[PDB]
């Protein structure tokens, strides 16, 4: 399977998490937020953290991640409306998957397309070392602004 | 600091655009940068970052009043300790914006543009409380780890 | 397979490239612009028509394109550095698959994203009538901002 | 033909629109709309617009400059044909921003930004030729197709 | 402008006719087109017309009054937006007319001759406003759509 | 702050901490607490904490000076944003001790007690500048870790 990042790291370590949180975890363990696409990883970026596409970081690397079919997909639980707006439920149920350290990914619904669904990346799960990476490069024929 | 954004690129590019800003010299340690802020910055320093544009006038206001900065030149005096922690403040959220963005442009636009995380307020506006600065500095992080869902 | 189109309808007549050109097509000619995902189609419009996310359009629909596997598709050449730069370029070659009506489908690649590939449909095309349509729903938990 | 492009219910929405702003009939034919330009729009409509937040003073200057505006309601004269043509070009666009956008405060918003398609300009200060607002007229046709490559 | 199809050559004849007119290149782009007249044309420019036989005379004072044309000749100025507007919409039409007949005094006598869908209007009184203009456009494509009728 | 371990204890048991000292809601976002602090505290809130014991009277003063503080509760005045911010820390601090070492009476003397790496200053007496206040959180973050000091 293919999956896409865009952070300013070249790598899958996630150790910011450590520091900070997300809307799908609480901060204190490494995580890694991916996507299915390379425009689902960016517009989850300019919308979520508002930068615009002038304003687009020069450091920030289009991660491509290549893992076997096989690998190890954990569950949410079913989510009744209004999940969005609750960060409490969204961190715990993150937390609790990569505590529990079950499966290499978790895949969560986009809080901003229907039909989207983004990834979970848990580097401590032993599967994680499993991962093809490499960067694609932003060419004057594919990047924004 | 200088965990979650790496020392390769991230930190030192950190602490060499604050010792740029604030002449707070990169291999000085923690504690060491909180002696320069109880010490007091010289009143110089804020004429000089807004010539250069790192901060606005209004900005420069904040911090202290006009008639005040320039009664601290003529006199020579450093700035007062709260006065120097402001101007810290905005040194610090502006030296690692463009440590993550990479380009003094880009984080100085995305520092003066409204923020519906923080109710149509920019992220400068937010450095009034510490607990405001906080709020900054982990967007700075999230867009660095691409924690944005 | 499965693509997408973000506009104010929820058919597949793309008559309003009757009045008004696009990156790929002069004017003159009905044709819908699609994706390969719904955030696919979503920053192309936002960053291409420059539409913040509070000002996104209510009239929006997300519509989900079900085509089967056989369908028809062209195949433009390999495209040189700087082809994204050259309005003759690409509004030629998107006329000239309008206008030959030799396939249904024309993907071509994206200008903004890395490993992004969008879809030109050709409502005169007879393949045009095998696809089925749905709208799907932005919810307070799935949309813009 | 404009009616062709934005459908039934487009169309008709933007003809309720433009019905709300300069007091032109839903079912007027374009060449009574054309009519009612060559005949002049109230100067005291340009006021009122203006009350309502519709057009900024600025907006309202383009049209006609404010001594000229202030001149012919004093005088009690309609607008002439080309302050009028501008006018329509402010409610034309107006109109199709609302019916494309489907939100007054969206359309107006996006009226108001500045776009890189425009080299900073913003659409509504490309309302000052012709060939402008017809930049602004296929913008606005290319969200509703979806025409973002 | 980009309201052009006729199967995609007839846009490239009306670029070439205009770039003929009002020296406009026909890869300038829309924006550049909206720059050359915000900028002003050259009021020695609308003297040329009608010694090529463009203008009428009385068509070119419905652009700019002819003393003031010979001020802006004598003091080097060149012509307002709004006169630069009024010249470009009627290079324009010109042009789109010349496209569709295919010579220059057919289409020109077309532009000038009364006709009975604008109630005894020439074309050219059309192009004083907006919608006006949009209804010789749409004739001049409907006859384009049978071949020069 | 928010990387205390066990959700369960930590971060909650911080917000309790943090929801008795002041008014701040457990689940309160990070943007409401910054609009409590620029909203103001209550004067009769600062006295309350120094009657409880929580503040020493010169952990008090070094929030305000008392002649000012009694002015405010006097004239009935919410604290300004910098007296609450300065109240803030304080009170972040103490919750975020009291939730690391478990008991108010240890974290009240921690916070007290000089400190070899701080040059003998006091947790308390880092809070004046931003990157002392991180020195602090950090400290009692190390502490947590490699349990028990």
């Amino acid at each position: 399977m293919i999956l896409w990042r865009i952070s300013a790291y070249a790598d899958l370590s996630g150790t910011g998490g450590l520091r900070v949180s997300g809307a799908w975890h609480q901060a204190g363990r490494p995580v890694v937020y991916a996507a299915t696409s390379p425009p689902g990883a960016m517009l989850e970026v300019l919308v979520h953290l508002e930068i615009d596409p002038e304003d687009f970081p020069t450091t920030m690397r289009l991660l491509r991640i290549e893992l076997p079919d096989t690998v190890s997909q954990a569950q949410l639980p079913a989510l009744q409306p209004g999940w969005s707006a609750q960060p409490e439920l969204t961190r715990t149920l993150g937390n609790r998957f990569l505590d529990d350290c079950s499966a290499l990914l978790l895949p969560v619904p986009s809080a901003i397309m229907p039909s989207t669904t983004n990834y979970l990346f848990n580097p401590r799960h032993p599967q994680a070392q499993s991962a093809k990476i490499q960067v694609e490069d932003f060419t004057p024929d594919s990047r924004l602004f | 600091m200088l965990a979650e954004v790496l020392r390769d690129n991230g930190y030192h590019e950190y602490r060499a655009r604050l010792q740029a800003l604030l002449d707070i010299p990169e291999l000085a340690s923690d504690f060491e940068i909180h002696t320069r802020i109880t010490d007091g910055f010289a009143a110089t320093w804020l004429v000089k970052l807004t010539e250069r544009g790192v901060l606005t006038p209004v900005e420069r206001d904040q911090i202290i009043p006009l008639r005040t900065l320039k009664s601290r030149i003529e006199r020579d005096q450093p700035l007062t300790v709260d006065e120097s922690d402001r101007l810290f403040r905005s040194a610090h959220i502006t030296a690692m914006a463009e440590a993550v963005f990479g380009e003094a442009g880009k984080a100085k636009r995305w520092l003066s543009k409204p923020k519906e995380r923080f109710s149509g307020l920019t992220p400068m506006q937010m450095l009034t409380t510490q607990q405001g600065t906080t709020q900054v500095e982990e967007m700075l992080l999230q867009i660095a780890e691409g924690y944005g869902l």
